[PDB]
């Protein structure tokens, strides 16, 4: 039922805040938390995200984390900014200038239990807790650093609720800063120990989608993030509205994951079409069902034509026939059965949602767990290996403590993680 | 008197269930607040209904009935809708937390929490009777309250209750009918350690309960409310004899005596007809004789196969309404002759026949038309063993890479019960092959 | 598109016929334990028919009826002619032969060797079974049958056989026969005479089996045109009146008669087969059916045209692409 | 074609036609495996209890 939202950094902050700011549009909520909507559908499950404070009045289950206030004043001070409970917000002042051990192990260690104390607060507020949701980046040093410091703590008082974090890849094509690899191998390495899902938002792919689909010259953040937001709000659609599925985040984890390490989802959404002449077009099923399984869409900048897809999640949302959806993805299926694993029979599930998201008539949202997910991991391991050949930039991060060898099993992780996808892209039955 | 005790687990048990009391209520007459002014047995009395229904000094007559869910959402419907005066809060039991489509999260860890409780409840009914026969038991084999629990309360229920007959209706996954992708396992793990503690057991395939609301009832996307309908039919002609005075069928260890002649091969197949679309408006009333006929076509039954490939072991035609046996044995004769009914050598050629002359009531607003004459047929076949052939694959395939695998183990089942249950069901299969063989 | 899968990679029919579906360019092969498959070409034993029509939105096709094996296999062919009512144990096109056990009718064969011995008539059997690729004494055949360990079916040898001039040579007549998922009978034009260059001795075990096995015309095999030309020369009569219609006839009556027990009519998966009838011809002009072959190959020239008959009739049938070379035997 | 076994009664009646003749654990055992799956459970917690200690 009940779950629990931690956002944490710069990336975690901004893509946290787009979220509720979209899902509180969707079930009614207006900027003070008071529910002004028709359908009743809009607060079936609304305690699932929101907690019912006195006055009709609905506050989200959310913590805000960060290592400086910057992003803490912009996020009180925006739409939405004000619904926020004021408690739930962390902030320390030190920052941790992009660098995972001070997020992890230095700056972070003061400020990890003021969070704690906050999330006990909200799980013992809940009626029956199913798990928690964490949003950040992997480049950064607050997100990637701390919010896995706080993933690992969590775990150790929680050891049997699940575990979900929305986690954004660093790319060259958006970011400056040379350290990212760097960042991102450590936090892979806690995710893939410490997590049941995570969803892979690669900033590699939202640039593409936003420069080469959307024809955006001069992509901004809130270009890339209302992309994101559109996802998150199709990725947990079954459990803010009731309907035909009577599933949790456990259910999703039994049935997404067949093998313990490979919790990776790639995420995708539709419709995606440039402005503006396209924009008017009525939508038609098959489109939308094309549009979602094309590798273009994706939102991991990796090719699923180059591997399998072991388990696949499908969601539609709108006023459209069940049949002419089904007949669609079986379509898809058969058609193209070469890249569907044949060891898990009948591995790609429907479901369709009534209320479709604010401005479009019908949208698709596609999580897939495909073995060409690998093709991420080995970019981020390519700039990693190049830097640390030389132990270039390692300074940073043993002048708070660190040891090279921590470096070396998380990249050794990580390879070990793209072997284990490689085995099944080839595994027949 | 000699009462039955229903006990509905699961999502699909419980919704099946609910659509089952219903029809029961409108068989009877009995209202939705518990009244059937038919009764004039005030507090009491020992008529046939009684067996399924209890009376309360206030005249009102609740189901023998126990609802088991282990999460309140499907549960909270039974407690809001049309019956909920009918029951007692103390039939429905919920949990928090649901097994999660996992059959040994439903079996060990959440079962352990909660067995005594429905242990407890179930006591309390059977206290209320006086010649207690058995127990029905509703459950999915996919789910993992209904694979996992189910197992769990079948083993049980022989402990406390030793020599009372169990019967199973059980809802065989299908991917058309929303499947998770588990399923498989569940199905095979439920089986394997449920066989040695039923009786006798009705599958239903939900692609097969598809497929004739498509077909017959020109139904584009069946919904479970359908789906439910239409099981309840065919679950109501075959308790019909133990709720109506009757000769066929009128105690449970007689399904197994007509109808189980070898304990480990107790899943007959059900065929019904006519299912008529009510939308229909002319209503051509078919004959005995074309009923009777229509159960031996493939697309009445309720698991998809091909019963002229295989052996009987045992045949009941179960009427209702408008059907005189001067009929009936004619339409076997001709039966007979134009189709392919092969019995075992050991048993005798044979068909058992049941006529109840009320005809099938229909739900007000349901999607079934009003007929006149209705036959529901019971047949141990071994054509039944496809969709076990069928069901042992999917497992193979799966647990060959160890997919999913570790998602039961970290619930405190071991490995090794995969293994013990496929070995089981490769025996299952071998048993079907040895009765229907010669060469 | 379409898609199909290949499980019997013996199969010299459609190993062809597999090729012509992949030459138009709208069909794909996928592995072979992938389901998500149109056709099913299917493997020769234990075909698992209970696990076709059950994927969802896939029009499933299989290259074989489930249950014809009761008319393709010797032991199960006399005991399908005898108690089905529709052929008779008088049924005057099927030589008399008994299912004997190394349900048992060595009793019965017995009874009806000791009425012709005495009769003083022509008593040469042929004993054979269905594990293997002729005699005048009961105690001769059958202690045969006993050092074999397999079911034989002992049946009267056709004593006074057809022959051909020039040679004096003896041989069978090979048909085959398509019926697809509607149960349409198809008899393809085109048969073989498997022809024996040993002229025949009724008094050696070449000049008797004329299967190609065991061995004037190349490959021992004559086509119908020339074996036309000859019965209208030698015999002043014609194929299609003192030889087709008989083999037209037994083919209607041997797949007529089994077809509420196979027929894939109101079946979640079609079906469809292609069969080879191998017949004998007498002095008389009197045709024998020998056997029903579930699994038959084809002549080396008729590999085409019979193959992309199959896949006109046969599978385009249901699955469309964007002359005739069967005959409609019409029934029912 | 016989029938034998003809019952008569108020809603109904039955019969036999014949056309051819013819040719546990105890309560102590389930508890023990449930609790060794309870066993193996909490192990398996501790296992990951003390590797989040280290
Ligand atoms: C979505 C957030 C984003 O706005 C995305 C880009 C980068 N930054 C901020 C804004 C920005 C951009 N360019 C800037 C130049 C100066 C100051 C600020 C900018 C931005 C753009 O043009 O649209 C707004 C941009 C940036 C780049 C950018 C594209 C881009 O917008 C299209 N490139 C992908 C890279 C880049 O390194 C590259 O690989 O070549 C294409 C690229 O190189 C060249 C020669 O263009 C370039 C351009 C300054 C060079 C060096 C540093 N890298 C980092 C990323 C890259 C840039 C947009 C963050
Ligand atoms: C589905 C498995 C796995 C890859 C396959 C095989 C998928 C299949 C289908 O996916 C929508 C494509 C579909 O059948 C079409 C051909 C009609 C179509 O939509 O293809 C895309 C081009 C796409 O480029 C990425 C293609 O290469 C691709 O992704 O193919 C536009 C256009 O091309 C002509 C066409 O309208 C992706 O999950
Ligand atoms: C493609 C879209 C709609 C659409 C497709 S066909 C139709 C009638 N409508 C939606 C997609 C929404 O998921 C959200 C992400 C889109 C990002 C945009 C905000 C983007 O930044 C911007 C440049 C746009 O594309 C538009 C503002 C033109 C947007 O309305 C169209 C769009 O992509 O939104
Ligand atoms: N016919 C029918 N099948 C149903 C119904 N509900 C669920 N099913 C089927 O049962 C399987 C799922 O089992 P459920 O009964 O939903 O699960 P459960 O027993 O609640 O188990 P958990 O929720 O996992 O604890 C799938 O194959 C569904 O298609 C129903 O009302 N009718
Ligand atoms: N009743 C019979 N009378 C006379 N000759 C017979 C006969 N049955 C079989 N033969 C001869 O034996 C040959 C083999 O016929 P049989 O039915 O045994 O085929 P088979 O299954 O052994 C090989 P194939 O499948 O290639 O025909 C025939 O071609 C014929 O020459
Ligand atoms: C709460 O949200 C979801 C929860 C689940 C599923 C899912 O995808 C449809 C969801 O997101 C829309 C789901 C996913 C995948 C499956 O197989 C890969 C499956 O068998 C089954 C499922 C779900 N069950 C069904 C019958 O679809 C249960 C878990
Ligand atoms: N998609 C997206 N990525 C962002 C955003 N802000 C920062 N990032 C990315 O996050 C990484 C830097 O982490 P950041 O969140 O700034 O650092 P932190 O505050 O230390 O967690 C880089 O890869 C940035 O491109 C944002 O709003 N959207
Ligand atoms: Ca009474
Ligand atoms: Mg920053
Ligand atoms: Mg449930």
């Amino acid at each position: 039922r009940e779950i629990v939202h931690i956002q944490a950094g710069q990336c975690g902050n901004q893509i946290g805040a787009k979220f509720w700011e979209v899902i509180s549009d969707e079930h009614g909520i207006d900027p003070t938390g008071s529910y002004h909507g028709d359908s009743d559908l809009q607060l079936e499950r609304i305690n699932v995200y929101y907690n019912e404070a006195t006055g009709n009045k609905y506050v989200p289950r959310a913590i805000l984390v960060d290592l400086e206030p910057g992003t803490m004043d912009s996020v009180r001070s925006g739409p939405f900014g004000q619904i926020f409970r004021p408690d739930n917000f962390v902030f320390g002042q030190s920052g941790a200038g992009n660098n995972w051990a001070k997020g992890h192990y230095t700056e972070g260690a003061e400020l990890v239990d003021s969070v704690l104390d906050v999330v006990r607060k909200e799980s013992e507020s809940c009626d029956c807790l199913q798990g928690f949701q964490l949003t950040h980046s992997l480049g950064g040093g607050t997100g990637s650093g701390m919010g896995t410091l706080l993933i690992s703590k969590i775990r150790e008082e929680y050891p049997d609720r699940i575990m979900n974090t929305f986690s954004v890849m660093p790319s060259p094509k958006v970011s400056d800063t040379v350290v990212e690899p760097y960042n991102a191998t450590l936090s892979v390495h806690q995710l893939v120990e410490n997590t049941d899902e995570t969803y892979c938002i690669d900033n590699e792919a939202l640039y593409d989608i936003c420069f080469r689909t959307l024809k955006l010259t001069t992509p901004t953040y809130g270009d890339l993030n209302h992309l994101v937001s559109a996802t998150m709000s199709g990725v947990t659609t079954c459990l803010r509205f009731p309907g035909q599925l009577n599933a949790d985040l456990r259910k999703l984890a039994v049935n997404m994951v067949p093998f313990p390490r490979l919790h990776f989802f790639m995420p995708g959404f539709a419709p995606l079409t440039s402005r503006g002449s396209q924009q008017y077009r009525a939508l038609t099923v098959p489109e939308l069902t094309q549009q979602m399984f094309d590798s273009k869409n994706m939102m991991a900048a990796c090719d699923p034509r180059h591997g399998r897809y072991l388990t696949v999640a499908a969601i539609f949302r709108g006023r459209m026939s069940m049949k002419e959806v089904d007949e669609q993805m079986l379509n898809v299926q058969n058609k193209n059965s070469s890249y569907f694993v044949e060891w898990i029979p009948n591995n790609v599930k429907t479901a369709v949602c009534d209320i479709p998201p604010r401005g479009l008539k019908m949208s698709a949202t596609f999580i897939g767990n495909s073995t060409a997910i690998q093709e991420l991991f080995k970019r981020i391991s390519e700039q990693f290996t190049a830097m640390f050949r030389r132990k270039a930039f390692l300074h940073w991060y043993t002048g708070e403590g660190m040891d090279e060898m921590e470096f070396t099993e998380a990249e050794s992780n990580m390879n070990d993680l793209v072997s284990e996808y490689q085995q099944y892209q080839d595994a027949t039955a | 008197m000699r009462e039955c005790i229903s006990i509905h687990v699961g999502q699909a048990g419980v919704q099946i269930g609910n659509a089952c009391w219903e029809l029961y209520c409108l068989e009877h007459g009995i209202q939705p607040d518990g009244q059937m002014p038919s009764d004039k047995t005030i507090g009491g009395g020992d008529d046939s209904f009684n067996t399924f229904f209890s009376e309360t000094g206030a005249g009102k007559h609740v189901p023998r009935a126990v609802f088991v869910d282990l999460e309140p959402t499907v549960i909270d419907e039974v407690r809001t809708g049309t019956y909920r005066q009918l029951f007692h809060p103390e039939q429905l039991i919920t949990g928090k937390e649901d097994a999660a489509n996992n059959y040994a999260r439903g079996h060990y860890t959440i079962g352990k929490e909660i067995i005594d409780l429905v242990l407890d409840r179930i006591r309390k009914l059977a206290d209320q009777c006086t010649g207690l026969q058995g127990f029905l038991v509703f459950h999915s084999f996919g789910g993992g309250t209904g694979s996992g629990f189910t197992s769990l309360l079948m083993e049980r229920l022989s402990v406390d209750y030793g020599k009372k007959s169990k019967l199973e209706f059980s809802i065989y996954p299908a991917p058309q009918v929303s499947t998770a992708v588990v399923e498989p396992y569940n199905s095979i793990l439920t089986t394997h350690t449920t066989l040695e503690h039923s009786d006798c057991a009705f599958m239903v395939d939900n692609e097969a309960i598809y497929d004739i609301c498509r077909r017959n009832l020109d139904i584009e996307r069946p919904t479970y409310t359908n789906l439910n309908r239409l099981i309840s039919q065919i679950v109501s002609s075959i308790t019909a004899s133990l709720r109506f005075d009757g000769a066929l069928n009128v105690d449970l260890t007689e399904f197994q005596t007509n109808l189980v002649p070898y304990p480990r091969i107790h899943f007959p197949l059900a065929t019904y007809a006519p299912v008529i679309s009510a939308e229909k408006a002319y209503h051509e009333q078919l004959s005995v004789a074309e009923i009777t006929n229509a159960c031996f076509e493939p697309a009445n039954q309720m698991v998809k196969c091909d019963p002229r490939h295989g052996k009987y072991m045992a045949c009941c035609l179960l009427y209702r309404g408008d059907v005189v046996p001067k009929d009936v044995n004619a339409a076997i004769a001709t039966i007979k002759t134009k189709r392919s009914i092969q019995f075992v050598d050991w048993c005798p050629t044979g068909f058992k026949v049941g006529i109840n002359y009320q005809p099938p009531t229909v739900v007000p607003g349901g999607d079934l038309a009003k007929v006149q004459r209705a036959v529901c047929m019971l047949s141990n076949t071994t054509a039944i063993a496809e969709a076990w052939a069928r069901l042992d694959h999917k497992f193979d395939l799966m647990y060959a890479k160890r997919a999913f695998v570790h998602w039961y183990v970290g619930e405190g089942m071991e490995e090794g019960e995969f293994s013990e249950a496929r070995e089981d069901m490769a025996a299952l299969e071998k048993d079907y092959e040895e009765v229907g063989v010669d060469s | 598109m379409y898609t199909f899968v290949v499980r019997d990679e013996n199969s010299s029919v459609y190993a062809e016929v597999s090729r012509l579906l992949l030459a138009t360019g709208q069909w794909k092969r996928l592995r072979k334990d992938n389901p998500r498959f149109n056709l099913m070409l299917g493997e020769r034993n234990r075909l698992p028919f209970g696990r076709l029509g059950h994927e969802p939105g896939l029009v499933q096709l299989v290259n074989y009826y489930r249950g014809a094996d009761k008319l393709c296999r010797k032991a199960s062919l006399v005991k399908l002619i005898k108690t089905s009512p529709e052929l008779s144990e008088s049924c005057t096109w099927f030589p008399e032969s008994y299912v004997i056990y190394p349900t048992d009718e060595r009793e019965v064969f017995l009874a009806a060797y000791n009425r012709r011995r005495e009769g003083r008539e022509g008593n040469v059997w042929i004993a054979k079974s269905s594990a293997g690729a002729i005699s005048s004494e009961a105690s001769e055949l059958l202690d045969f049958i006993d050092e074999q360990g397999q079911v034989h079916v002992i049946q009267k040898y056709l004593e006074k056989p057809l022959l051909l001039e020039p040679g004096h040579r003896k041989f069978d007549i090979r048909s085959w026969v398509l019926v697809d998922h509607l149960y349409n009978i198809y008899l393809y034009r085109e048969g073989v005479l498997r022809t024996s260059s040993e002229p025949y001795n009724s008094a050696d075990k070449t000049c008797h089996l004329t299967n190609h096995c065991i061995q004037y015309e190349e490959g021992n095999e004559m086509f119908f045109e020339e074996f036309n030309q000859y019965l209208m020369d030698a015999l002043n009569t014609t194929l299609e009146n003192s030889i087709l219609l008989q083999i037209k006839h037994i083919i209607r009556s041997c797949l007529m008669c089994i077809e509420p027990a196979i027929s894939t009519k109101h079946l979640h998966y079609q079906s469809f087969q292609l069969f080879g009838f191998d017949f004998m011809v007498d002095e008389e002009l009197k045709v024998w059916l020998i056997e029903v072959n579930g699994a038959p190959a084809c002549a080396q020239k008729l590999y085409a045209e019979l193959c992309q008959g199959i896949v006109d009739v046969a599978i385009s049938s249901v699955f469309p692409l964007a002359t005739s070379i069967f005959i409609k035997l019409h029934h029912h | 074609m016989e029938v034998i076994e003809l019952n008569k009664c108020t809603s109904g009646q039955s019969f036999e036609v014949i056309l051819k003749p013819p040719s546990d654990p105890s309560l102590e055992e389930i508890q023990k495996k449930l609790e060794a799956a309870e066993e193996r459970r909490k192990y398996q917690e501790a296992e990951l209890l003390k590797h989040l200690a280290e």
